[PDB]
RNA sequence: CAUGGGAUAACAAAGGAGCAGUUUUAAAGGUCUAUUGGAGAUUAUGGAGCUG
RNA sequence: AUCUGCGCAUGGCUCAUUACAUCAGACGUAAUCUGCCGCAAAAAUCUUGCGGUCCGCAAAAUUGGAUAACUUGGCGAAACGCCAAGCUAAUACAUGAACCAACCGGGUGUCUCCAGAGACGCCCAGCGAAUGAAUGACAAAACCAAUGCCUGCAGUAACACCCAGCAGUGUUGACUCAAUUCAUUCCGUGCGAAAGCCGGCCCGGCGUCUUUUGACGAACAACUGCCCUAUCAGCUGGUGAUGGCCGUGUAGUGGACUGCCAUGGCGUUGACGGGAGCGGGGGAUUAGGGUUCGAUUCCGGAGAGGGAGCCUGAGAAAUAGCUACCACUUCUACGGAGGGCAGCAGGCGCGCAAAUUGCCCAAU
């Protein structure tokens, strides 16, 4: 139950760190798709 | 090059047989971060209390060392927020406010002038004269009679 | 016993308060510790909740911190130098919070030779000393009493409450405050 | 340390008659508040008539036959309160504690799929040791890794069998609540406007299905769905609609005359 | 505690010499953040404000 | 029968005290303690066995000493009094778990590399606690050094491999808080997997340390309110009265308290002192305005013959707990030993004035 509780941290940390990744790569798209335009 | 040249003693605030310092932050940091340092020079602890009260110009850019102060200490303002008028400022760093109210008598269909006086701790951010209207906020006991602490002064 | 109530205090009108209950246990106070210098002897006190509050009698050592360097070292208290409450507490050498003491200064010099490499040569491989030491400089009033042998320091813990004599080294204007009052 | 209740100082929603004994079963600390629960001796004896007295009532409970939120409760003084799910495997009935529109506790009958989830309102959020952010709930639960969009006023759907927070309901303008305190307790309404007033009590303005406008403190509202049609949990038979006192008085006389 | 209505009254301050020019335009002198791939250290130009 | 674990701090009685007190409505605790109960958490600890004298091979850790009851001998007029010896338990007391079994971090010495990078080695790295430091957000180009991708700069999370997104993001109206990083060290005043108990035919019911928070509470603070009295006009302040500075003490805030400094604070809007006596919910009467009563069932406060002071416990300044004195007081074999009905029945007094030394846990 310490391994299972340290497993449910490692997948809460992929819920947090993926949501931060999806915001990195919607902004570096929307910056680069207007940098092409000008 | 090895020597640091620390700050000299500011004798205008240092009167009180122990060194007057703020417990929140250390005055003696060499490369103190931009967290607590104010505009001109020195390290200072200033806090934002709750209910839409703007901290004064002093308590950010002042030099005074106050404990029991709502803006520069661990004193938290909570509970009641009241108003009074300044009655006497004769005590050191403490004022007595006067709260004047009309007490309605249900039998004689008429009001009655009563008053309550409260000892209120007054920060050196503020200099209220007699008759000035203040806003006080409740805090912990700070003395035998001090429960409130001045938040804003409305002049004259 | 000793109580902490306002039942015995006069009203602000000057009137006497007439007492209509016995003393409560929930309003007690206890006799002071009067912690002095000496070899360590402590007596625990059973507080509320069953918690233990360790009275310090006779303390000689503590962890003192050098806050610019963000380190601490277990050093030995030498003397009690200045107390803001009374000069009589200096003479009986009571340890309270905020009293000014002198400490050993030997672990601080040894740390300042091990870290920054300045004495008051052997690892030629690791000169991460050079990665530090350039921006940082040391106050002169510290380095004088550091090599003089004892450093003035300030007690930052409450010994009668915690049974510890932890502290901080006086720096800056705070050292220059207390050096004037002594000499 | 109080250990007794007088039956007059007991809550009125329990509906214990004043002439039957001096004392009422004081609910222990636990999940729900003493003022805001219905202890299991009152459910097994006074609500359901499975027990004629308190002596028959502990023959049921101490034997392990009543389950509050999937776990057998052998305490007659266990505080069961709002959104709890009370199962009984032998009689095959399972109920949910809801407030009806007159403010009293009501036992809403459930299916098997509707009896697995309960809806729980966050009361506090903090970080525990480690860096684990846990969520404190009105039922006393401490969910350790909730949905990261959890704020304090929200509602977590929980599924008490597999202890996994399956869903989240934020507290916003467009949601529907149930009122769990005050004069308006048991009423269901859409949220209209939430008046903040920092330092004091948040006031929440609410509009009912009929259009009746009413307000409460926002610590009294309990959001239970996205709208008044898409409620996440089933509600009692009035469905939060408070009829007029004149119209509901006429209908009982009409129903009693038409019955004879 | 929240909120809106502004009749009547109230607190406060004043005692009227005891008093509180707005914009376009180019010019002079002088004061203590954002970009150049990052971060560190120097460095002139410039924005907006300073006054004659 | 006795060890052990909880309980006896509730309930019940009474209303003597008591006017910046209690109490009511309403707030505060970010100034704090909190057993039982609810949902959770948990990677610290070189221990055993066998062989050899500190090492080797092993592994379901087959741990240690003492007391009751009891027996024996008893002391004493007695006492809800006692002694000595001999036995024996644990979920009492004490001791103690390597490897299975992680991630992550700091400080640091040899070794393969390049003109700083890696491998290895050592010390330290658990929850809680102390002190110190760091987080706990924010609201146009030019040149040199180190460094990033390009074949001069297109475009870009951060990071020298192990994991190319394994936290760049706690909460509040507000925190010096929640939590995390590192520095030092906790010497009993913390941390077992009870070295625990059952049950089913590996699994399931319990029972327990620590840690943490909801809940039931505790303690403090005070916004508005309160009978009569001036044949009571000044009250407080050396020996704390109002405030300020270091401390101390507390569970915590604080003249609560030591030291020092200042000269305040309250009052004809009735202070101060005296008399009446628990405070509300409420009762009686009332067109309206009122005038009265509230010892009494519910809530709160206080007390247990008066007055203290304590122990134990999560909680008592407890009284069907202890210690002492004062006033009464019972047994004695005179050596001594005890008492506490404002619990329920009763008893004597006192008065105008108030019942049964009853049956039962069937209900609450
Ligand atoms: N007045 C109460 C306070 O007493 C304090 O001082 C008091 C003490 O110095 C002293 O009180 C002592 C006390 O220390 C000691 N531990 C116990 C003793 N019973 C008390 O004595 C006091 O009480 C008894 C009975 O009332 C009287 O007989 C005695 O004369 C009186 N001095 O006497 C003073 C009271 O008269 C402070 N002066 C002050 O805080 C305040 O006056
Ligand atoms: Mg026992
Ligand atoms: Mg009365
Ligand atoms: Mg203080
Ligand atoms: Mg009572
Ligand atoms: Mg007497
Ligand atoms: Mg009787």
């Amino acid at each position: 139950k310490v391994r299972a509780s340290a497993a449910e941290r490692r997948e809460y940390l992929r819920l947090i760190a993926s949501n931060r990744r999806a915001l990195r790569q919607r902004d570096h798209s929307k910056k680069h798709t207007q940098k092409v335009h000008a | 090059p090895q020597y640091y040249h620390a700050h000299q003693v500011d004798a205008t605030i240092q009167h009180q047989k122990a060194y007057q310092r703020q417990t929140a932050v250390n005055e003696n940091m060499h490369r103190s971060s931009r967290k607590h340092v104010n505009k001109s020079g020195h390290i200072r602890y200033a806090k934002k209390i709750g209910l839409g009260f703007k901290t004064p110009a002093k308590a950010l850019n002042g030099k005074y060392i106050d404990r029991k102060c709502p803006f520069t200490s661990n004193v938290v303002i909570r509970g009641r927020i009241l108003r009074g008028i300044v009655h006497s400022t004769k005590m050191h760093r403490t004022i007595v406010i006067r709260r004047n109210y009309l007490h309605f008598i249900k039998k004689y269909q008429r009001y009655q002038k009563r008053h309550k006086s409260l000892a209120v701790h007054c920060s050196p951010a503020f200099d209220p004269k007699q008759g000035d209207e203040v806003v006080v906020g409740q805090c912990r006991p700070l003395s035998k009679t001090i429960r409130y602490n001045v938040l804003e002064v409305v002049s004259k | 016993g000793i109580v902490r109530s306002r039942l015995h205090k006069r009203k602000i009108t000057g009137g006497k308060t007439k007492i209509h209950r016995k003393r409560m246990k929930a309003e007690l106070g206890r006799l002071p510790a009067n912690t002095r210098l000496g070899a360590r002897r402590v007596s625990p006190v059973r507080a509320r909740g069953g918690n233990f509050k360790i009275r310090a009698l006779r303390l000689d050592t503590g962890n003192f911190a050098w806050a610019s360097e963000a380190i601490a070292h277990r050093v030995r208290l030498l003397d009690v130098v200045y107390n803001a409450t009374s000069n009589e507490l200096v003479r009986t050498k009571t340890l309270v919070k905020n009293c000014i003491v002198a400490v050993d200064a030997a672990p601080f010099k040894r740390w300042y030779a091990k870290h920054y490499g300045i004495d008051l040569a052997s690892p030629k491989l690791q000169r991460e000393w050079i990665r530090r030491r350039r921006n940082h400089r040391v106050e002169k009033a510290i380095a004088d009493q550091l090599r003089e042998g004892r450093v003035l320091a300030r007690i930052t813990s409450r010994p009668g409450q915690s049974g510890r004599a932890d502290g901080i080294l006086l720096e800056g204007a705070e050292l220059q405050f207390y050096l004037k009052r002594l000499e | 340390a109080k250990k007794h209740l007088k039956r007059l100082y007991a809550p009125k929603d329990w509906m214990l008659s004043k002439l039957t004994g001096v004392f009422a079963p004081r609910p222990r600390p636990g999940p729900h508040k003493l003022r805001e629960c219905l202890p299991l001796l009152v459910i097994i004896r006074n609500r359901l008539k499975y027990a004629l007295n308190a002596r028959e009532g502990e023959m049921i409970l101490r034997q392990g036959l009543v389950h509050v939120d999937n776990h057998p409760r052998r305490d007659g003084k266990y505080p069961a309160g709002f959104m709890d799910v009370v199962e009984i495997p032998k009689t095959g009935d399972r109920f949910r504690l809801m407030y009806d529109v007159k403010g009293r506790f009501a036992l809403v009958s459930l299916s098997e799929a509707e009896a697995q989830i309960k809806l729980m309102k966050v009361v506090n959020l903090y970080t525990a040791t480690g860096r684990v952010p846990v969520a404190v709930t009105h039922d006393g639960h401490r969910i350790r890794y909730p949905d990261p969009h959890t704020s304090i006023g929200d509602t977590i759907v929980y599924n008490v069998k597999e202890k996994k927070c399956v869903d989240l309901i934020k507290n916003r303008q467009g949601k529907a609540v149930i009122v769990t305190g005050g004069a308006n307790r048991g009423r269901i309404g859409e949220i209209v406007k939430v008046e903040c007033h920092p330092g004091a009590f948040n006031i929440a303005h609410l509009k009912d299905a009929s259009g009746a406008e009413f307000a409460t403190r926002a610590a009294n509202i309990f959001v239970i769905g996205k709208d008044l049609n898409h409620l996440q949990v089933t509600v009692p038979k009035q469905q939060g609609l408070r009829m007029n006192v004149i119209q509901e008085r006429e209908e009982r006389l009409i129903a009693a005359e038409a019955r004879k």
